[PDB]
């Protein structure tokens, strides 16, 4: 087809095939091209029909210690456990990839165990800086993948951001991760994204312990959203945020059952943080008193450039009420 | 950026439904085909019993299980996704 | 504290037991054992 | 030590179902008028 | 008026479905009302779990246990109805 | 030309709204059909839940989704366009 | 008195709207004031949003939630009121 | 007040189980998830392995090991909790 | 006809389990009796330790032996069977 007949030599900083319903022989073609042409830095093949054969081709042409590539993005691809094992194997030999993005790719306990093992410090990779995993379908109570990821976190010293988005993540698993990987890690964590997990309000103490750590010192992009926290969780964030994370660039609490008491507690604690820029909290609940408090707080003189998804308007009776507001 | 009209459901799988609709819209417009894609996605991720409707306007009366029903607007199509 | 009927235990005699440290109390029947039935309440 | 035990659940009083969903008020309040002397000209 | 193009039913059962819809379009007006009434009929007439979707326009992909499933155009309103 | 009095909308989108309202006020004939064309075009190119009101003496108290509201004069009528 | 020109509400809602409007008119005269009073009463009584239009000459083309739309005259002054 | 319908358990352990169930009810609504909370709670605090089943209507037959069996009514549900 | 919603055991034992449950339905009617019959006859078929719960509304979070677990329905009644 059209894709397979691409022949280029010069430049090629990035390549973006957004979806284009790529076949797998087309993936073979792009891997063959990139093998015989060692010039490129970013490859993006999101949302294709690339199967394990094209995955194997790309992984094996990258496993060579020459013809470096830096960013590899493959989302929405039925890559399975065989593909996961192939990519872990190739990472075991590669040294140029810095961003591995495997999201919505159907990974199971076996494949993601392999991935977690392939980055333990001795035999792993100092190279990868951004490991993006998502939709790890551990629907069954599989309590071993998180132990292997905890070992990853304890040994590795090069990662800077990760996501457990839409990975089934009970508070027991999260407590295991927090303690056994973060109370022992030593790195610089930029972002940890936990949107859409199964988190109880009981996660207040463990979330507090997580956010008050030396390893998580310069935590910047925290996106703890879409879980099922509550007033207790909001209070925990309120009483741990102002001190522990000194420069947290953005905060995102969307769809947690925040209610109103947690909002009241967080209102009187938002002002003491001046490093917040993107504060995203819509879709929880807003009583008139809580809306009044948030209007009182958000407009605190110190917090000028604090973008949010709230606009506080006024109606009769001075019932200041907040609505949604796109960036 | 879907709008949620009715919900008897958690939040994480609502987020899954919303961005599933976004991906399906990036992939197709044909109503049968987007409905099929969403159905397969939620028959795989969650154990296969679900089904959905993606209509510009219609009427519905169903018996979902106690904790699997969402009715949200996204893009241009009212999406009603429930379990049975 | 335990207050009631006693055959070194397990006499199905309506007794009352006080989790005084916690602040709860259980009144009922120690039917042939440490527990068969009763009501657990808040002092 | 292993013993067998069986049980069967008895009558629970009826409990009202989950109440109905009303989404959050997602819009700014406004105000509008067309007064005297606006929009018009005699000529 | 009645015309069916997708149905996986027996002859008399299809006749019963067509009759119930043909009465309900004059009994009720709104699409959710037509769906609700036909669902109640095939609910208290045959089996305790039937689901109906009524639409002027929609696309749907559903899973039905075999032999109990229908989709028909009764003149000016599309109607669909299946088993659990 | 046209006049924009009271706005909560991006400037390019205001320009498009003026062009749309001008073509509608030109081709069509009756105020409700002016509203109808404006709403249908913003629906077919941006988003579903629009509301249009072309009046000559009316005062309202409306609620609109943020960054979507315009109250402007074109000729002899006042157009109100808001998203909800 | 009250001419219920075009409505799709229910009877209880009908009486509530009509006597609230009658109450408002004997209080105030400005369109802003009447619309504000009526729609604040109906928001605090029923549901989150309520679009209220008060005027004598205007069209409209608005998407309503079924059973929450009304358009009636009180003498000469007209009220549109719909929830979306 | 709770109701401990049937049990085989020490007294402070009775208090621990009922108090943990109280916390679970104060934070939770789903049934299996309360069960999972209590099961992990004893699997952590007390002896190594346990099993738990919460419900409103169910009949059971289990071989609990001695002095770690409990079946009590609390809130609107009934909790069966036992170590094997 | 019984539907296996989830399992961990082998196919022959699954067939034996469904036959067991159907026999219990034929003999008794109270869920406690169903559970007792099923559990004891599995106990004597295979090995000393088994557990069975029969109900219409329960949630369970259990930790069981390998290759001996089945959660399956019988029309409307849910049966959970596993090895300690």
């Amino acid at each position: 087809a059209l894709c397979e007949a691409l022949y280029e030599y010069s430049g090629l900083a990035v390549l973006r095939l957004p979806y284009n319903f790529l076949n797998d022989m087309a993936a073979q073609a792009v891997a063959r091209l990139m093998q015989v042409n060692p010039g490129l830095q970013l490859l993006d093949l999101t949302g294709n029909e690339v199967t394990d054969k094209g995955a194997a081709a790309i992984t094996e042409v990258l496993a060579k210690p020459e013809a470096g590539l830096k960013a590899l993005i493959l989302r929405h691809n039925p890559i399975g456990d065989t593909g996961a094992l192939a990519v872990a194997d190739m990472l075991r030999s590669n040294r140029s990839l810095t961003l591995l993005d495997l999201a919505d790719c159907h990974v199971a306990v076996k494949g993601l165990i392999g991935l977690a093992n392939a980055l333990t410090a001795p035999e792993g990779n100092r190279s990868l800086q951004v490991l993006d995993l998502e939709d790890a379908q551990l629907a069954a109570p599989q309590d071993s993948t998180y132990q292997h990821m905890s070992r990853m976190l304890a040994t590795n010293t090069t990662l800077t951001e990760l996501s457990l988005a839409k990975c089934r993540l009970v508070d027991s698993q999260l407590e295991l991760l927090t303690t056994y990987g973060f109370a022992r890690s030593s790195a610089r964590w930029s972002s940890l994204s936990l949107r859409a997990n199964r988190l109880s309000p009981f996660s207040g103490p463990t979330l507090e312990r997580l956010l008050a750590l030396p390893a998580l010192c310069r935590l910047q992009r925290l996106t703890l959203a879409s879980n099922s926290l509550g007033n207790d969780g909001a209070s925990a964030l309120a009483r741990v945020l102002p001190t522990a994370c000194p420069d947290i660039r953005e905060l995102d609490l969307r769809s947690n059952g925040i209610g109103d008491v947690g909002l009241l507690a967080l209102a009187a604690a938002l002002p003491l943080v001046n490093s917040l820029e993107l504060l995203l909290l819509w879709g929880n609940s807003f009583s008139p008193a809580s809306s009044r408090a948030v209007a009182e707080a958000l407009a605190a003189p110190a917090l000028r450039r604090l973008r949010s998804d709230l606009r506080p308007y006024v109606v009769d009776g001075e019932v200041a009420l907040a609505l949604q507001e796109v960036e | 950026k879907a709008v949620i009209k009715n919900a008897d459901m958690s939040e994480e799988m609502q987020a899954d439904a919303v961005d599933c609709a976004t991906q399906a819209l990036e992939k197709y417009n044909i109503e049968k085909d987007i409905a099929a894609y969403i159905k397969k996605e939620f028959d795989r991720k969650h154990n296969p019993t679900w089904h959905c409707i993606v209509g510009r306007n219609f009427g519905s009366y169903v018996t979902h299980e106690t904790k699997h029903f969402i009715y949200f607007y996204l893009g241009q199509v009212a999406i009603l996704l429930f379990k049975s | 504290v335990y207050e009631g009927l006693w055959a070194a235990d397990k006499k199905n005699g309506t007794g009352t037991y006080f989790y005084m440290s916690k602040g709860k109390r259980f009144d009922g029947v120690w039917a042939d054992g440490a527990i068969k039935c009763g009501t657990y309440s808040e002092i | 030590p292993e013993a067998d035990t069986s049980t069967q659940t008895d009558a629970f009083l009826d409990r009202p179902p989950t109440p109905l969903f009303v989404p959050q008020k997602t819009g700014t309040d406004a105000i509008t008028q067309i007064e005297n002397g606006d929009l018009f000209d005699f000529d």
